[PDB]
């Protein structure tokens, strides 16, 4: 979810 | 006898994988931290939260991954997480530590609130690892192709399953320089793969028991682990 997109993403 | 684009893939992965660092903060808790169920609890959730964030930092930087599709990008990621865990947890607690170190760390793991009946296969899985003496090119390798596995639900597969492959030839032409007396080597890594995979139902299991039992996992966890 939020946390996992946001750590591949930046 | 690895070729140039061998070489250089190689060299990439080995890059990534050697900035797996682990902070001494969280790492100094297991010789200094209080001997309780909920202090072991502890060290493994700020642990397993640093894995995931550097994992993720790992598979990014792997040649292909960021030419994938954002579901299938996140789909590998939350697949790999349990093994990859286990597999780190595996290459550490098969390192040579000083005198009563890893009996102390083996107290920790016990006193932790899983049952051993996960315990047990656990330690069955960490000395089948030990006795590989696996290098540090065949845990990186082994770690990639965990990661770039077209199984268990990506849509795509064949471009998965494309990225993967070279790793897999690279892994086989290492088994050959390094170990060429045991032409099984290869055979058998890709063997603790299979018995890695079954980590994620006594996984499961484990988790449901910490969670009926009130011990809290951090919101990154719970994402990873599904809580
Ligand atoms: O960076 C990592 O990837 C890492 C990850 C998990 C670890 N679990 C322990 C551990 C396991 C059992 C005990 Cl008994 C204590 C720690 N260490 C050890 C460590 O860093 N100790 C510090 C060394 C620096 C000062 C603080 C402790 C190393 C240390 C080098 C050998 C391999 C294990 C870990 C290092
Ligand atoms: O530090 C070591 O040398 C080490 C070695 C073997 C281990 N096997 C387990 C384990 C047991 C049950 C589960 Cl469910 C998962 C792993 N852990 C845990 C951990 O945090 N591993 C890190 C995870 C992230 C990568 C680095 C190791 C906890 C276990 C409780 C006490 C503290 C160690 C281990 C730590």
């Amino acid at each position: 979810h939020q946390l996992l997109r946001y750590l591949l993403d930046k | 006898e690895l070729t140039p684009d061998q070489q250089t893939l190689l060299h990439f992965i080995m890059d990534s994988y050697n900035k797996q660092r682990m902070p001494q903060e969280i790492t100094n808790k297991i010789l200094k931290e209080a001997f309780s169920a909920e202090e072991n609890f502890l060290i493994l959730t700020e642990m397993a939260t640093n894995h995931v964030q550097v994992l993720v930092e790992f598979t990014k930087k792997l040649p292909g991954f960021q030419t994938l599709d954002h579901e299938d990008q996140i789909a590998l990621l939350k697949g790999s997480a349990v093994e990859a865990m286990f597999l780190r947890s595996a290459e550490i607690f098969n390192k040579k530590l000083p005198s009563g170190h890893s009996d102390l760390l083996e107290a920790r793991i016990r006193n932790s609130g899983i049952s051993d009946e996960y315990i047990t296969p656990m330690f069955s899985f960490y000395k089948s690892i030990g006795e590989l003496k696996m290098t540090q090119e065949e845990y990186a390798l082994l770690t990639a192709i965990v990661i770039l596995s077209p199984d268990r639900y990506i849509k795509d597969r064949e471009a998965v399953e494309k990225l993967q492959e070279p790793l897999l030839d690279v892994l086989q032409k290492l088994c050959k320089i390094h170990q060429p007396e045991n032409p099984q080597h290869f055979a058998c890594l890709l063997g603790r793969l299979t018995e890695l995979r079954t980590f994620n139902h006594h996984h499961a299991e484990m988790l449901m028991s910490w969670r009926v039992n009130d011990h809290k996992f951090t919101p990154l966890l719970c994402e990873i682990w599904d809580v």
